C-alpha cells in the first residue's frame, strides 16, 4: 500500500501564474507508473500526465509533470480560467491503483460584490402548510459571505440554512442561497421578513426584505 | 471512442447488497487489451480503487486490499457490460462508483485507467425513495437589482439525491445556479434552482424550470410566473 499525499490542499491563484502540485510518495515509485489527473465540477477524473512527464492526448502544453523517485511535481505554466479543478495523483504497483486526496486549485479574481434577492414563499408552498423564504446571494467574490435573517426585528437562529455553489465556470464568482423555513403558521404570525448580506466587496451592508 | 453507461442514481438498504452495470460502447469487454475497472469517491474513502476483471484467454479479476471479501466485478459478454457487486453494504459504502477502462500506455506494461465513466451515486441508507415538490421563485421588486430579475423553482422535500434541473428544457444555461441540496430536518432534501433575466423580459418571455428526480422517476416542469 503505498499512500500518496498532495500539498497543498487548496491553491488559489490568479490566473496567468504558474502552479506547482506536489505530490509525494511512502516509498519510490518508479517514474512510468505515476500519474496526474484532473477532475472538473461534476465529472469524472481525467487523464491529465501519464508516466509523470507525458501529456495525455489532448491535454495542452502549459501542463507538464516532472519528478522521479519520491518527489513529483505537476506544473500549470500560465493558468487558465478553465483550469479551476481538483488535481489527483495516482500510482499503479501491478495489482493496486492509489489515488491521492487531491489539490483543489482555485481562481483568484477580482473582489465581486453580490446582488441580493429574496423571495417570499410561493402560495402553492404556503396551501400546504410550509413557508420557505429564500435569500440569494449572486455571483460575488471572495467566498466568504454574512447572511443575516430578522423577522419583525428580531435576529433569527438556527431557522435558517444556507447552500453555497462552486466556482462559477464563467466568471469565478461563487452564489449562495439562505433559506428560512417556518410552519404556516408561524409565517403569517409576523409582517416583516429581511435578510441582511455582508460581503468585503459591498460599501455598507445590504438589506433585502418584504411585507407580506 | 469508448463510451462507458453507467446504470442511474440509486438507493440500497444497509447491510444488502449494492449493484451497478457499466455497458460499453466503443469497444468489446473481451478485448484483450483492455481491463475493466470500477473506483469509487466519498469525503472518507477519496478516491479509492475497487477492483478490474480482464479477459485473456481466460478471466481474471484483481481486488483492492479493502473490499477484497465483499465485492465481485463479472463481465458480460453477450450484452458487452460489466457489474460490480457490493454485500453488506454499510454508510460508508455511500459515494460515487465510476466504471473505468484501463489500457496499456506505457511500452505495454502500464495499464492506465484512460477512459471513465460518469459516475452513479448510491446512498446506503433506510429511509424510502420520496418525489419532491417544485415551487415557483417567483420574481418581483424584491428580486431585482438594477435592470436585472432573478428567479427559480424550489425543489422540496426528496430522497434520495440527486435531482437534476434545467431551464426551459435546456436552451436557457446562461446564469444559472442551481445549489447543493441541504439534508433538512425531516431526513429530506431540498434545493433551489436560480437564474437571472433582464427584467424587461418578465412580461414576453417564458421560463420553466424541469426537474427530474430520476430515483423516484419524477419529471415536473414548473412555469415561474412573476408575481407583482
Amino acid at each position: 500500500e503505498i499512500v500518496l499525499t498532495q500539498s497543498p490542499g487548496t491553491l488559489s491563484l490568479s490566473p496567468g501564474e504558474r502552479a506547482t502540485l506536489s505530490c509525494r510518495a511512502s516509498q519510490s515509485v518508479a517514474s512510468s507508473y505515476l500519474a496526474w489527473y484532473q477532475q472538473k465540477p461534476g465529472q469524472a477524473p481525467r487523464l491529465l500526465i501519464y508516466g509523470a512527464s507525458s501529456r495525455a492526448t489532448g491535454v495542452p502544453d502549459r501542463f507538464s509533470g516532472s519528478g522521479s523517485g519520491t518527489d513529483f511535481i505537476l506544473t500549470i505554466s500560465r493558468l487558465e480560467p478553465e483550469d479551476f479543478a481538483v488535481y489527483y495523483c495516482q500510482q499503479y504497483d501491478g495489482s493496486q491503483y492509489t489515488f491521492g486526496q487531491g489539490t483543489k486549485l482555485e481562481i483568484k479574481r477580482t473582489v465581486a460584490a453580490p446582488s441580493v434577492f429574496i423571495f417570499p414563499p410561493s402560495d402553492e408552498q404556503l396551501k400546504s402548510g410550509t413557508a420557505s423564504v429564500v435569500c440569494l446571494l449572486n455571483n460575488f467574490y471572495p467566498r466568504e459571505a454574512k447572511v443575516q435573517w430578522k423577522v419583525d426585528n428580531a435576529l433569527q437562529s438556527g431557522n435558517s440554512q444556507e447552500s453555497v455553489t462552486e466556482q462559477d465556470s464563467k466568471d469565478s464568482t461563487y452564489s449562495l442561497s439562505s433559506t428560512l423555513t417556518l410552519s404556516k403558521a408561524d409565517y403569517e404570525k409576523h409582517k416583516v421578513y429581511a435578510c441582511e448580506v455582508t460581503h468585503q466587496g459591498l460599501s455598507s451592508p445590504v438589506t433585502k426584505s418584504f411585507n407580506r | 471512442q469508448v463510451q462507458l453507461q453507467q446504470s442511474g442514481p440509486g438507493l440500497v438498504k444497509p447491510s444488502q447488497t449494492l449493484s451497478l452495470t457499466c455497458v460499453i460502447s466503443g469497444d468489446t469487454v473481451s478485448s484483450n487489451r483492455a481491463a475493466w475497472n470500477w473506483i469509487r469517491q466519498s469525503p472518507s474513502r477519496g478516491l479509492e480503487w475497487l477492483g478490474r476483471t480482464y479477459y485473456r484467454s481466460k478471466w481474471y479479476t484483481d481486488y483492492a486490499v479493502s473490499v477484497k471479501s465483499r465485492i465481485t466485478i463479472t463481465p458480460d459478454t453477450s450484452k458487452n457490460q460489466f457489474s460490480l457487486q457490493m454485500k453488506s453494504v454499510t454508510p460508508e459504502d455511500t459515494a460515487v462508483y465510476y466504471c473505468a477502462r484501463g489500457s496499456a500506455m506505457i511500452f505495454g506494461i502500464v495499464i492506465i485507467l484512460e477512459s471513465w465513466g460518469q459516475g452513479t451515486l448510491v446512498t446506503v441508507s433506510s429511509a424510502s425513495t420520496k418525489g419532491p415538490s417544485v415551487f415557483p421563485l417567483a420574481p418581483s421588486s424584491k428580486s431585482t437589482s438594477g435592470g436585472t430579475a432573478a428567479l427559480g423553482c424550489l425543489v422540496k422535500d426528496y430522497f434520495p439525491e440527486p435531482v437534476t434541473v434545467s431551464w426551459n428544457s435546456g436552451a436557457l444555461t446562461s446564469g444559472v445556479h442551481t445549489f447543493p441540496a441541504v439534508l433538512q430536518s425531516s431526513g429530506l432534501y431540498s434545493l433551489s434552482s436560480v437564474v437571472t433575466v433582464p427584467s424587461s423580459s418578465l412580461g414576453t418571455q417564458t421560463y420553466i424550470c424541469n426537474v427530474n428526480h430520476k430515483p423516484s422517476n419524477t419529471k415536473v416542469d414548473k412555469k415561474v410566473e412573476p408575481k407583482s
